């Protein structure tokens, strides 16, 4: 739904969507996001039918430096 | 920035709604009014207002005005 | 970077020469002085600041004449404009030498602006610290010009330079509105005198002297000449009354 | 008449009016007529831009030649047109020459007249200077052979075309020769070969952009 | 070191910032001007702005008549304008003198561009921060448009504009010209062409203009000249009619 | 003021050095290795075409070995452009000298000629020197074959053999190793080629990567004969070295 | 006034480098990729005509320019620099050669002469090197066709073919791929088209592209007849038509 | 290091081919695909 991402679309698919079935533990999207770039994720995340978790590095900013990573682990 | 039109536009908007004579100089001020903003226009009013309270004017008079106008066109463009 | 100002011909990052702009600084600092193109002709008015009693009245003269039809006056460093003035005096001479005519004001106007601008063109050439109000009657009427160290001058219904120019520019604007007709040189003489005193109110802190010269297609025939004596004294008291 | 539009347009009109064959009297005359300048690129008349516009006919007029079968006429003329765009531009030949012959591959032709003329102009490249994409023609010639189902002819040519296209000649073409070669293999039912060729192509195809058709193919 | 900024020498990137800063002083005067080849003719329209009464408006122009045939409009500091025009004016006569016929427009531009190119390469010379616009009706080329920069760089134009909003006027005409597909206005009378431009000037500036507002000049066969405010108003009259 | 902008080329190091000269020398390190040898019977000239390529045209190309005269040709270490200047000048100078005396210039005279010319920029002008040094190969009446050198500083010496550009010390070592006084040209040829192939920074020493020349009094002679070898000839003699 | 920059503006780095040159090269590399090819029958040069606005008339700008009826030039870099050098090149050719020898210099000398200028810019004070490099092709009687490449270094050397400007690397890469000795100009012409097509991003056509050759003498272009010895210029510039003609031949 | 990428793609091919069994042909493609990248930026 941002047209023409095939190679990249396949790439993610190659990267994750396929290996989800069958090897990387993590994949890097690089570029301006939300450009369709972030849209890649949700679109992928949509199809994927797995439990999706978005995270913001821009979220972990609570004074409680005691919790912090705590769910970052458990999440 | 407002054009000479936009100024004159904003001029008679921000300015003239402060009480002023028709004696108060409408366009010639705008003529000398260049590179001003909407509040700079107001400054133009507000500055003449100094001269107004300096000339005892509720209605701004052209006297108050173009002293300001240049004085407004003085510090910056 | 920085220090773009530190050398003349350099363009500022915004494409400017601050030296000239700095030269403009003393220009304002230059003694407030004005000029007026009346109906037939022009009038040149300048305040002469009296530094001390040891100064001899009338002797140190600001307004300078080019050829016989062109007066010139400038706010700024006196020797500058003088130096420039001479070159103008040269210019017209050459011009007239070639063209047998006294030079048209605009012609004369142009030549200088180049020579000034020339001093904008090199980091080794110190711009001019003056801005000359100048003009006179020429083949077609008169003209009133004030040239900036920028190398910019213009036709002026009225012109003012130096400190009090605002008070001036005020009054000039007024007379424009007072007399969109034009003005008689006499009143042109008179009004300037008022303007000067008014302009002096910025510098009011010290006494001064008033020098006014003029070029009248009528009264000077198109010559450029000083205002003197009674007519001079007239506009004085005329203003010295009107100042109150 | 007498004008780059008129006669050609007449030759166009006399089609629109009736047919090329009446118009051929103008068409043939187009070649027989119209210019004072440049080279004899018309087979009769001496012309420059006109011949290009006579070609403009000769395109249509070619498929009209085909619609006549004067493709057979134009067949032999296709050598001449070569020399005639040689009377203009060797590249312009390669364009129009190919263009024409391909248009003769359109408007159904016997494989022969294609092969016949292809093989002609294929050599007529060489005879001029041209080693250059006579193979392209030869590809089609191979394709003709492929359509002729002469895969021997094809592959033999192809292997040259390959050795040609093997960076002794174009990679973008080298993509396509595989494809034909694959088809060749495929009609020969040599799968890995066809695969390999297609594969080699397909991978090599990624290095450039390929015709959407080719891409689709 | 960092003096490369101050002088004319290749940046570490191979750039001349004095030049690029001179590109600033171009729109510094903030005049949006345009030039269009009419059918037979060429018209330049520009903003004539008068800040002050005490000025002589009539004395205010950036459109300069270089030759009998060639007028030129300038965008940038009036001194450089007053400077450059004379330089040009010197050329044509001398060209005319040397070569027996008036300098065709481009040649001037080509000539003048060299100077900048010189200033470009010369250090102690600063370039001039003006962009120059050369049009006239060239006996061989008829209407012709040439615009030079402080870089010594220039080109012909089907039409062109200059100013802060030059970009938009550019678009407007491009659209119009793409719409027209033709390089020059079809209008025979520059009068229309003037009105045409002013339209598109008013258009692409979204701004109405009075007789004083505009600086206008007219390139005609063998003659360039500039209109009066009346002529301006005269055009302003008919534009008020069509629009 | 102009002062800001002067690199002040000719000014001394606190140690009394000229960094431009230093740096010019430094660029010469980057220059393609060039070698020359005075044999007993002649003088050999070989230099590496540096920065080469396929579509680089070799044959017309000479970037290094240039002929000032039929008794004086030179190899160039440095900017190709800069030398060509001096190259041309020297030729004229020689030609002048010839045209002066109808006799060929003893090489050093021409050498010292260019020497001080370089030195011209050294001691005055605020002008960068040339980034070039030279192998001076010449035959004279007086000393017969003469192999000279120069540096941007203009200081210059004679040589039985010499190398310039990259790998000089390496070459110099190899040269100062393998050379012997009585060497015949053809020996020195390969010897250089040996040194070249070894001092070659690239993989292989190949003709297309080389410029080569010789000064020799031929067998049928009385005209001491300079020759630049054609690429093939170079390639040919390249084989004769066994380098192949 | 009175230029007091008499001192060489570009100075040898502690590393022994001339940055302006390097930066010129930088700017030169920035230049619009432009190519040249020396074939058997002749030489061709090509570049993309750059339109910074369609309002501007591209043809009014010529990046390729004849220096002599057998020699013409092209650059990659700042147009203006290229512009003035052309004139000097043209002039010095007449003066320093023709006005001496009554003819048009062999490609090398003129090239050698041109480069001389560019060097001077590097060395003499008050001036900077030029923002271009030059692909120069010429045919002379004795050396026949030749193709040269001159830098702001004032260095110059021949080519079999080459390209300067941005994509030149990619070009030269493909060039080396494509080039052979026995290439005839037309194929080479076609080759250049192929090659420059890569360096071409926006529209690719004779109106976007500038082509010229060093060909056989052109008596038509001689502008007069009756002289057997002079059969006209070998140089010519190619029409967008001819271009687009061969852009069909793509 | 570049060799690895070739291998990976061969598998990436084969994985996309649904193969823990890799042919030579795959590698032969990855060559390009890597030498794409090798020729790429």
């Amino acid at each position: 739904d941002v047209g023409g991402l095939d190679m990249q679309k396949q790439e993610i698919r190659e990267a994750v969507e396929l290996p989800l079935v069958q090897p990387p533990r993590g994949v890097l999207l690089y570029g301006p996001p939300g450009t369709g770039k972030t849209m890649l994720v949700k679109a992928v995340a949509n199809s994927t039918k797995a439990a999706f978790i978005r995270v913001n590095g821009s979220e972990f900013v609570h004074k409680y430096l005691g919790e912090g990573p705590r769910m970052v682990r458990d999440v | 920035l407002p054009n000479e039109a936009g100024r004159l536009e904003i001029f008679k908007i921000h300015t003239a709604k402060v009480k002023k004579t028709g004696e108060f100089d409408f366009e010639a001020a705008v003529k000398m009014s260049d590179g001003f903003n909407g509040a700079d226009i107001r400054n133009c009013a507000t500055e003449a207002g100094f001269f107004a309270i300096r000339d005892d004017r509720d209605h701004i008079n052209p006297d108050d005005l173009m002293k300001a106008v240049r004085k407004v066109a003085e510090v910056k463009k | 970077g920085t220090g773009y100002d530190l050398s003349n011909s350099v363009f500022s990052p915004d494409g400017r020469n601050f030296q000239v702009e700095y030269a403009v600084k003393a220009v304002e600092n230059g003694t407030t002085s004005i000029g007026i193109k009346c109906n037939d002709g022009v009038v040149f008015a300048v305040e002469k600041l009296i530094t001390s009693k040891l100064l001899v009245p009338q002797k140190n003269v600001k307004i300078q004449v080019v050829d016989r039809h062109i007066g010139c006056v400038y706010s700024g460093l006196i020797p500058d404009g003088r130096h420039l003035v001479n070159r103008g005096r040269e210019e017209a001479a050459s011009f007239k030498k070639l063209y047998k005519t006294p030079i048209p004001i605009p012609a004369f106007a142009d030549r200088l602006g180049q020579y000034v601008q020339a001093h904008t063109l090199y980091n080794s050439v110190r711009p001019f610290g003056v801005s000359t109000i100048f003009g006179g009657v020429d083949k077609n009427g008169a003209h009133l010009y004030m040239l900036e160290p920028s190398g910019s001058y213009w036709g002026y219904k009225g012109a003012a330079t130096g400190k009090g120019r605002q008070s001036a520019k005020a009054e000039l604007e007024k007379l424009v509105d007072h007399h969109p007709e034009g003005l008689s040189a006499r009143e042109a003489v008179k009004q300037a005198a008022k303007i000067i005193y008014l302009a002096h109110e910025d510098n009011k802190e010290k006494d001064f002297e008033l020098e006014i010269s003029w070029c009248s297609l009528s009264e000077t025939n198109g010559l450029h000449k000083f205002v003197k004596g009674d007519l001079l004294q007239e506009a004085i008291d005329f203003a010295q009354k009107e100042i109150n | 008449m007498s004008l780059p539009g008129s006669k050609l347009e007449e030759a166009r009109r006399l089609v629109n009016e009736k047919q090329y064959n009446e118009a051929e009297q103008v068409y043939l005359s187009l070649l027989d007529k119209d210019s004072s300048q440049s080279s004899a690129a018309a087979g009769a008349s001496v012309d420059d831009k006109r011949r290009n516009e006579q070609e403009t006919s000769i395109l249509e007029l070619g498929q009209l030649y085909v619609t006549m079968g004067a493709k057979d006429k134009l067949r032999e003329f296709i050598p001449h047109s070569t020399e005639y765009m040689m009377q203009f531009a060797k590249s312009k030949t390669v364009k129009v020459l190919k263009t024409l012959i391909e248009k003769f591959e359109q408007v159904p032709d016997s494989l022969d007249d294609q092969i016949f003329v292809c093989e002609k102009s294929i050599e007529f490249a060489k005879r001029e200077k041209r080693v250059f994409l006579k193979h392209s023609l030869s590809i089609k010639l191979a394709t003709l052979h492929y359509q002729k189902k002469q895969y021997k002819d094809s592959l033999a040519l192809i292997n040259d075309l390959l050795r040609e296209f093997k960076k002794l000649d174009d990679k973008p073409s080298l993509v396509d020769v595989h494809l034909l070669e694959s088809k060749v293999y495929h009609k020969l039912r040599n799968l890995a070969k066809s695969k390999a060729s297609l594969t080699a192509a397909r991978t090599a195809a990624n290095s450039i952009y390929c015709p959407t058709q080719t891409v689709a193919e | 070191a960092g003096y490369d900024r101050h002088i004319t020498i290749f940046s570490p990137e191979g750039r001349l910032y004095q030049v690029e800063y001179a590109f600033k002083a171009t729109n510094q005067t903030n005049i949006n001007s345009l030039a269009v080849r009419g059918k037979d003719c060429t018209v330049v329209i520009s903003q004539k702005k008068v800040p002050d009464k005490l000025l002589d408006p009539t004395t205010v122009s950036y459109i300069f008549c270089i030759s009998r045939t060639i007028g030129m409009v300038v965008n940038g500091p009036i001194p450089d304008a007053r400077n450059a025009a004379l330089r040009a004016k010197a050329e044509a006569a001398e060209f005319r003198y040397k070569y027996g016929y008036d300098m065709p427009c481009d040649v001037l531009a080509k000539r003048m561009a060299n100077l900048s190119q010189i200033y470009t390469q010369r250090a102690y010379m600063r370039p001039l921060g003006v962009i120059l616009t050369f049009v006239s009706v060239d006996e061989e080329l008829g209407p012709s448009i040439y615009k030079t920069d402080p870089a010594g760089y220039y080109v012909g134009y089907k039409a062109t504009a200059t100013g802060p909003k030059q970009q938009e006027i550019t678009t407007n005409l491009e659209n119009h010209f793409k719409k027209s597909k033709i390089d020059h206005i079809n209008e025979e009378s520059w009068e229309k062409v003037v009105e045409f431009a002013i339209t598109h000037m008013i258009d692409a500036l979204g701004t109405e203009f009075s007789k004083n507002d505009l600086e206008v000049g007219v390139a005609t066969k063998d003659k360039f000249f500039t209109l009066s405010a009346e002529n301006i108003e005269e055009r302003l009259v008919a534009i008020a009619e069509q629009d | 003021g102009s002062r800001r902008y002067d690199s002040r080329t000719t000014i001394f190091s606190p140690e009394g050095r000229l960094y431009q000269v230093e740096y010019a020398l430094e660029s010469i390190s980057h220059a393609g290795t060039a070698i020359g040898i005075m044999a007993s019977d002649g003088i050999v000239l070989a230099a590496e075409r540096k920065v080469t390529s396929t579509l680089l045209e070799q044959d017309t190309s000479t970037e290094k070995l240039y002929k000032l005269n039929d008794k004086i040709a030179v190899a160039v270490a440095g900017l190709t452009a800069d030398a060509e200047i001096l190259i041309n000048t020297a030729r004229i100078h020689a030609q002048n000298y010839l045209k002066t005396y109808n006799e060929d210039i003893p090489v050093e005279i021409l050498v010292r000629r260019l020497s001080d010319i370089k030195q011209g920029y050294t001691q005055h002008g605020g002008l960068r020197p040339f980034g070039v040094s030279f192998i001076y190969a010449g035959y004279d009446d007086r000393y017969g074959y003469q192999l000279y050198t120069s540096n941007p500083s203009g200081n210059y010496t004679g040589w039985k053999a010499i190398s310039v550009g990259a790998n000089t010390s390496a070459a110099q070592t190899l040269l100062q190793m393998d050379y012997k006084d009585d060497m015949k040209v053809d020996d020195a040829i390969e010897l250089a080629l040996k040194t070249l192939s070894k001092t070659t920074d690239s993989s292989a020493l190949t003709y297309d990567r080389l410029e080569f020349a010789t000064i020799r009094k031929g067998a049928n002679d009385g005209e001491v004969y300079q020759k630049i070898f054609k690429p093939q000839e170079i390639k040919d003699i390249l084989v004769k070295t066994g380098i192949t | 006034m009175t230029d007091r920059y008499s001192f060489s503006l570009t100075t040898f780095s502690p590393s022994g480098k001339l940055g302006q040159i390097d930066y010129a090269l930088t700017a030169v590399k920035q230049g619009v990729t432009s190519l040249g090819i020396k074939a058997t029958n002749g030489v061709v040069i090509a570049t993309e005509k750059k339109s910074s606005s369609p309002l501007a008339m591209s043809e009014t700008l010529s990046k390729v320019s004849l220096l002599t009826p057998d020699i013409g030039a092209v650059y990659s870099g700042m147009g203006p620099d290229y512009r003035v050098l052309v004139d000097k090149s043209r002039k010095v050719a007449h003066t320093s050669y023709k006005r001496i020898y009554g003819e048009y210099p062999p490609t090398k000398l003129l090239v050698s002469e041109v480069a001389k200028i560019m060097q001077e810019a590097t060395q003499s004070g008050g001036v900077r090197p030029f923002g271009v490099s030059l692909l120069i092709a010429g045919h002379d009687e004795f050396n026949g066709f030749s193709l040269y490449q001159v830098d702001p270094s004032g260095s110059y050397f021949p080519w079999k073919a080459t390209a300067i400007g941005k994509g030149s690397v990619a070009a030269k890469t493909f060039l080396e791929k494509r080039w052979n000795d026995e290439l005839e100009l037309e194929d080479a012409i076609h080759i250049a088209l192929l090659t420059l097509k890569e360096s071409v991003e926006g529209e690719f056509n004779g109106d976007t592209i500038e082509l010229a050759i060093i060909g056989d003498e052109n008596p038509d272009l001689l502008g007069y007849t009756g002289i057997p010895t002079d059969k006209g210029p070998r140089f010519r510039k190619l029409t967008s038509q001819e271009i687009n003609d061969r852009l069909e031949a793509l | 290091a570049d060799v690895k990428g070739v291998c990976t793609e061969a598998g990436m091919y084969a994985l996309r081919e649904r193969r823990i069994h890799v042919t030579q042909e795959d590698f032969e493609l990855a060559v390009g695909k890597v030498m794409n990248k090798n020729q790429e930026t």
